């Protein structure tokens, strides 16, 4: 099978 | 550094299970670091340069799930337990450092930014140890300068008697 994005970590500063 | 972190899961694991088999993801894109899973395990990317880097050791040569189909991986380097697939559309690549600082703060999955002492190339202390579970699943998270810039990205955690002391990371000029 495929790697799946299942999410993502927003930045900030 | 006021930098912090916070994680958005974009999919439950049916629709991982079945992204997994088919390689088209439907969703659309966001963000530098990204939270990677093949149906078993999960494991942090992150787009610097127009790929998305994450480890050997959690992708494999496994394909990503993209837009228009499976994205075969352009990148691969057992010998530094590194990967890359070119970024899919809506993934904005990270500024490479330029300060030259060894003050370095990680990024974990648990969108935590953990301090970190650089001590050479691929290596740096964490202020504070960390226990070995809390650090699990975070490798392809980046380390990041005090501005904001990648130096590189998770690998190993160096652990003594049990609880992890420093990290080990790919550097960025590796990438
Ligand atoms: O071997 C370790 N340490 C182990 C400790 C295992 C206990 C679990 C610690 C937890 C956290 C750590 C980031 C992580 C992880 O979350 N992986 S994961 O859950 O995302 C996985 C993808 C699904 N990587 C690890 O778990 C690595 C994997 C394994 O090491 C590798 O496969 N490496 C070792 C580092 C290295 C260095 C150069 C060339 C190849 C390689 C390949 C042992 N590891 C390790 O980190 O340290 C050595 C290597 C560098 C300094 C001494
Ligand atoms: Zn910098």
């Amino acid at each position: 099978g495929s790697v799946v994005i299942v999410g993502r970590i927003i930045l900030s500063g | 550094a006021p930098i912090t972190a916070y994680s958005q899961q974009t999919r439950g694991l049916l629709g991982c299970i079945i992204t997994s088999l088919t390689g088209r993801d439907k969703n659309q894109v966001d963000g530098e670091v990204q939270v990677l899973s093949t149906a078993t395990q999960s494991f942090l990317a992150t787009c610097v340069n127009g790929v998305c880097w994450t480890v050997y050791h959690g992708a494999g040569s496994k394909t990503l799930a993209g837009p228009k189909g499976p994205i075969t991986q352009m990148y691969t380097n057992v010998d530094q337990d590194l990967v890359g697939w070119p970024a899919p559309p809506g993934a904005r690549s990270m500024t490479p450092c330029t300060c030259g600082s060894s003050d370095l703060y990680l990024v974990t999955r648990h969108a935590d930014v953990i301090p970190v002492r650089r001590r050479g190339d691929s290596r740096g202390s964490l202020l504070s140890p960390r226990p070995v579970s809390y650090l699990k699943g975070s490798s392809g998270g980046p380390l990041l300068c005090p501005s904001g810039h990648v130096v590189g990205i998770f690998r190993a955690a160096v652990c003594t008697r049990g609880v992890a002391k420093a990290v080990d990371f790919i550097p960025v000029e590796s990438m």
